[PDB]
RNA sequence: AGACAGUUUGACUGGGGCGGUCUCCUCCUAAAAAGUAACGGAGGAGUAUAAUAAUUUGGGGUAUCUUAUUUUAAUUGAGAUCAAUAUUAGAAUGAAUAUACUAAAUUUGAUUAGAGUACAAACAAGUAUUCUAAGGAUAUAUGUCUGUCAUAUUGACCCGAUAUAAUUUAGUAGAAAAUAUAUCGAUCAACGAAUAAAAGGUACGCUAGGGAUAACAGGCUUAUGGGUUUUGAGAGUUCUUAUUAAUAAACCCGUUUGGCACCUCGAUGUCGGCUCAUCACAUCCUGAUGGUGGACAAUCUAUCAAGGGUCCGGCUGUUCGCCGGUUAAAGUGGUACGUGAGCUGGGUUUAAAACGUCGUGAGACAGUUUGGUCCCUAUCUGUUGUAAUUACAAGAAAAUAAAUAAGAAUUAAC
RNA sequence: AAAUAUUAAACCCCAGUAAACGGCGGCCGUAACCCUGACGGUCCUAAGGUAGCAAAAUUCCUUGGCGGGUAAGUUCCGUCCUGCAUGAAUGGUGUAACGACUGCUCUGCUGUCUCCAAUACUUGCUCUACGAAAUUGAACUUUCCGUGAAGAUGCGGCAAUAUUA
RNA sequence: ACUCUUAAAUGUUGCAAAAUUUUGGGAUAAAUUGUAAUUAGGGGUGAAAGGCUUAUCAAACUUAGUUAUAGCUGGUUUUCCACGAAACCUAUUUAAGUAGGGUGUUAUUUUUUAUAAUAAUUAGGUUUAAAUAACUAUAUCUAUAAUUAAUUUGUUAAUUAUAAAAUUAGUAUAUAAUAAUUAGUUAUUAUUAGAUAAUAACCAGACUAUUAGCGCUAAGGUUUAUAGUCAAGAGAGAAACAGCUCAGAUUAAACAAUAAGGUCUUUAAAAAUAAAUAAUUAUGGAGAUUAUUUUUGUUAAUACUAAUAAGAUGUAGGCUUGGAAGCAGCCAUCAUUUUAAAAAAGCGUAAAAGCUUAAUAUUAGAUAAAUUAAUGUUAAAAAUUAAUUGAUACUUAAAUAAUCAUAGAUGAAGAGAGAAUAAUUUUUAUUUACCGAAUUGAUAAAUCGAAAGAUGGUAGUGGAACGUUUUGUAUAAAAAAAUAAAAUUGUGAAAU
């Protein structure tokens, strides 16, 4: 018997743009 | 039959494609195998104190 | 693990599947000192065994001494569990059955301050034959 | 009125079932971008709130410790200290310190409409917010505000419903009705939701498939198991090693209990017994020898050793096991736990029937009891025996050696 | 168009029905010794397993304990009672006679067995006439160990065989 | 007799799609049996077993709806040329199915939003760490301010708390800070694709190397990540081997140089120069024996070896004890005689006695050898510091090499077999060379391509052709069929 499990799903967070790149 | 345990040899550069040998003989610098029959101790608030 | 709450909480800790580390070694308090020299699970008998000895070198009857001649850091840090006989895999993990200490490879097990270089080595040479591990024992003096 | 009928009676899963779970959030796993599974470890959510919200204003910076004070502190004064603690609605992480906490004045931006990018992303869905317009609050505003520090705090479409910023053609005009803007109703929780509407038994059983998937057996593993070896707590008059041996340790074997699920699911197999065997040695007796707390005898222990040998009988379905009696001894095991195309079929796993127990009921049982059906002409290998044809040396009739292999009964009273 | 009033069988409530189904308790303490518990209280229930039988076709622990029989008996007979999960028309207890029924025992008898031998016919083997069957990738078809889709006549490695019936 | 069929053997492709032989039950009765007839498919009939109903019964037989349906198994017929996947994600009464993304092919287009390599560059918070904020535990220091007992209370003795200062170990869910590589963007070079459209297959994965989670950090185990290979891929080496190494095959054909590997014979190919081992030589364990080499130092010429001798005394130390006399045990470790000799490092005793080592003498044999650095020349009946290497003994100890460290069950079974004592052979180190693939270069041809060069291939897409049937061309021309063999041509199906 197991209780646990049950996680959720990543977030897709950090920068998305760096440094030197078109804005 | 036992391909596991086949060694491989100088043309085998050290690895066959079934073998589960040379992932073991690794472990003998940094795990020992342990047993069941020893004396029970549960208690992890021990002093080793003399 | 977690140190929070030992007693009261069921507590459970992943198996390392290759865990090794080296701690550079080095004496602060005393003298001489025992010191381990392989990765290992130290258990507590392999202590327990050995206890009486050292007490009949460091302490005996009708001598007073005000400083300190040992330090001991050792705490359990491992539970190891197990499944039972008849039991399938999955299902969940095991229970516990003991507790260990895992170690890294240079580890001041045992630090010393003026006590007798004659029987630690006639002592650490049997403890050693015990264990089956490797273990040393450095005085300041060699050094 | 199951009297009769037509149908449903989820899935995942380390066989299946019983049990548990099924959507959403946070960390570890996760390996310095993001993502990353498992019946892996842990905790939480199905809300709250018209002020805990919006704009201004004031206050001590908070927290820890010590101390003094018209003994008092809205939140007193002074001093030192704090890898950012105190807290920030609730789980966890992250972050902030112009945070947060506290006092107060005005107030409803927790408003309406229209255009568009980016992240993310099968789809659909979800997220942050600038720009333009109307109409407001705050109040130097110059400016700020389109719910709460953040992330979860829920549900498609259909059908239907209340209020309404708009339109209408089943001949025409209206009613009716449909659609439109705003909005409400589900543990549809199996949470992408197949229906408004759904449980079981089959030992009377059928068909299609699978070694994608189980029980015996093989194979890998060897926690467990058995044995060797090193150490030697404690007994042995003293005394660790005549004998004995806890504990701890290094290897081996593949006979037990098990884990996995690689071969076989397109005719077969389960324990035991009769007959028949063969192998290992980790040897029960016989044979040799060392040691001895060995006077002799009897015995204990260890080594070398596989030549030959190793019981009948009562109860049980029985290996085993207890018992009676004996013997030089009544060995441990492997060979599909040897041997069913060589015999038996008593046990156990079909149909009949009965008791007990559970169950509304069909019926069920790692409970019991009586009864109870699979067959075979041997092509090849292999083997026990028997001959034929042919070859060799000139041809032929007879007698022998040599060489290799196979075979050989053990015990011992008296 | 909606609403109220009037009302049948049926359903609920109520009553009856137990050779219908079904069901049948516990706690506390008590008598020249613990234990035992006639009794006395205690709580509850619709009522508390009464008679009788009982290791049974019903017993998990179980080859239960004692006795009988046997040189020795897990079965059998008799007997005791924690009846795990006995029990009165799903009938309880007992019972002379009957049974191709199940279990145990005795005498006699005997190739069932110690221990197997000899004989007759049939079958079989040889010649002759006739002449099937399932089956079958091909085939010039060897042992051992190793190997490997994990137990090899067929691969590898040292070897065997004059050829066939 | 008749009727039924308990028990055993036989038989089982039988005499027989349920019998033969022996035995056995009932046999005036709920009996047996003939003739003809009735009862009919969820109904019949049933002294009830789920039995019987023309060898068929948990619902007959025949025809028909009907070519029943099947996400399932089994199968899908001639040739050549090119390109070439997937076994992952997300949903699913879904898990062996299907759908979209992703990967494949073809086509089109004044077509790069692309791949690889190098370099610069940005964030990060695994890892690092004599780091320590947190949790669990923890060793020390101290100004200052105080205490307790006692008549040695104008002294003696023992103690406590504390600001500042301040150590150490550990961890899945601990980090202020901080790596490489990966990843994003930009540039450069080089390759040659990219975008859109039309559209198929796959969605059971396996192993190895690195890395983690469950598991005896056991399993050819199970689930993720990053590469590679099988899958879809031959050849050479691994004794034999889908997954390891080398390598990536258009076809042909008696040229050469090479890749991992290997050079005593089998087995194609080499020897030389120095050294290790002596074990029926590979092949490994805690650990033991032997040998060798190297090493530490509060050690020492009375070195060391052998032979003989001695190894004492105050003292039976004090105490305790049934006893304790050097040696049960407690405190003490003094001193003397000796050339030297422990209130003893041990054996021994009921306690005594007695034995041996440490320390040591006589005699003989016998090791003590090589060096570096300083104040120019004046002290002396005289005296030289710091320091190394090496021979021997004591001592610290480690390392290398060989040997042993029990073994299973059809038969050496390990190590491919046999052999070999390093002389052409095991092992180690330098040196110079060779054999060795379908690789590469050279020669011939075919197809795409200006040319360089490209051409392994499953599911699967596209292109180019052979053969067969029928009709027309045919109001024309005439025996061209079939069967077998040989020859000839074609890349080939096939044709003549
Ligand atoms: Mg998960
Ligand atoms: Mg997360
Ligand atoms: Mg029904
Ligand atoms: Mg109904
Ligand atoms: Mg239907
Ligand atoms: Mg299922
Ligand atoms: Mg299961
Ligand atoms: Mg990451
Ligand atoms: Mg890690
Ligand atoms: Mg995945
Ligand atoms: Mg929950
Ligand atoms: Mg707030
Ligand atoms: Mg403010
Ligand atoms: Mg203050
Ligand atoms: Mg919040
Ligand atoms: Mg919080
Ligand atoms: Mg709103
Ligand atoms: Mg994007
Ligand atoms: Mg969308
Ligand atoms: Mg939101
Ligand atoms: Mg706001
Ligand atoms: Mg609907
Ligand atoms: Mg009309
Ligand atoms: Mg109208
Ligand atoms: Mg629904
Ligand atoms: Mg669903
Ligand atoms: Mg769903
Ligand atoms: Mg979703
Ligand atoms: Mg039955
Ligand atoms: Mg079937
Ligand atoms: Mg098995
Ligand atoms: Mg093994
Ligand atoms: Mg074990
Ligand atoms: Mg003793
Ligand atoms: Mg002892
Ligand atoms: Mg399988
Ligand atoms: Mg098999
Ligand atoms: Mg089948
Ligand atoms: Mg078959
Ligand atoms: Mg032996
Ligand atoms: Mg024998
Ligand atoms: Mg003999
Ligand atoms: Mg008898
Ligand atoms: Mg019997
Ligand atoms: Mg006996
Ligand atoms: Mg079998
Ligand atoms: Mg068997
Ligand atoms: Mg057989
Ligand atoms: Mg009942
Ligand atoms: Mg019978
Ligand atoms: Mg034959
Ligand atoms: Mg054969
Ligand atoms: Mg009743
Ligand atoms: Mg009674
Ligand atoms: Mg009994
Ligand atoms: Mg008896
Ligand atoms: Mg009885
Ligand atoms: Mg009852
Ligand atoms: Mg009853
Ligand atoms: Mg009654
Ligand atoms: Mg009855
Ligand atoms: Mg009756
Ligand atoms: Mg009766
Ligand atoms: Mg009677
Ligand atoms: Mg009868
Ligand atoms: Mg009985
Ligand atoms: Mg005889
Ligand atoms: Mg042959
Ligand atoms: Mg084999
Ligand atoms: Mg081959
Ligand atoms: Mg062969
Ligand atoms: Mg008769
Ligand atoms: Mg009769
Ligand atoms: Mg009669
Ligand atoms: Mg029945
Ligand atoms: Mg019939
Ligand atoms: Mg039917
Ligand atoms: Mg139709
Ligand atoms: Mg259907
Ligand atoms: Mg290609
Ligand atoms: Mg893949
Ligand atoms: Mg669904
Ligand atoms: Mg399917
Ligand atoms: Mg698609
Ligand atoms: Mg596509
Ligand atoms: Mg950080
Ligand atoms: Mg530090
Ligand atoms: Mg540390
Ligand atoms: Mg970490
Ligand atoms: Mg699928
Ligand atoms: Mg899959
Ligand atoms: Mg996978
Ligand atoms: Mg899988
Ligand atoms: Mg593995
Ligand atoms: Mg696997
Ligand atoms: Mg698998
Ligand atoms: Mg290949
Ligand atoms: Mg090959
Ligand atoms: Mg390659
Ligand atoms: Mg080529
Ligand atoms: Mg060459
Ligand atoms: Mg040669
Ligand atoms: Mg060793
Ligand atoms: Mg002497
Ligand atoms: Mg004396
Ligand atoms: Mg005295
Ligand atoms: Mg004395
Ligand atoms: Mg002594
Ligand atoms: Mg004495
Ligand atoms: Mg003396
Ligand atoms: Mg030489
Ligand atoms: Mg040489
Ligand atoms: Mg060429
Ligand atoms: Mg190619
Ligand atoms: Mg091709």
């Amino acid at each position: 018997s197991t209780q646990n499990g049950r996680d959720s799903i990543g977030r897709r967070l950090g920068i998305k743009k760096f440094g030197g790149e078109e804005v | 039959t036992n391909r596991n345990a086949r060694p491989p040899k100088k043309a085998n550069h050290g690895a066959r494609p079934c073998s589960s040998v040379m992932r073991r003989l690794k472990k003998k610098y940094f795990y020992r195998r342990t047993k069941e029959a020893m004396t029970p101790e549960m208690e992890p608030k021990k002093k080793f104190e003399l | 693990m977690r140190f929070k709450n030992l007693s009261n909480t069921k507590q459970v800790s992943f198996k390392l599947r290759n865990f090794k580390k080296t701690t550079k070694y080095r004496l602060v308090f005393g003298n001489s000192m025992i010191l381990l020299y392989k990765n290992a699970r130290f258990e507590s008998i392999y202590f327990e065994l050995f206890r009486k000895y050292i007490k009949v070198i460091s302490k005996k009857k009708n001598i007073n001494i005000n400083y300190r001649n040992c330090w001991i850091f050792l705490r359990m840090n491992t539970p190891l569990t197990k499944k039972s006989k008849n039991s399938r895999m999955g299902k969940g993990k095991g229970a516990l059955y003991r507790w260990l200490v895992r170690l890294p490879k240079h580890y001041k097990l045992l630090e010393f301050k003026n006590v007798n270089y004659y029987r630690l080595n006639f002592l650490t040479k049997k403890w050693s034959k015990r264990l089956s591990l490797p273990l040393a024992f450095v005085s300041k003096a060699n050094l």
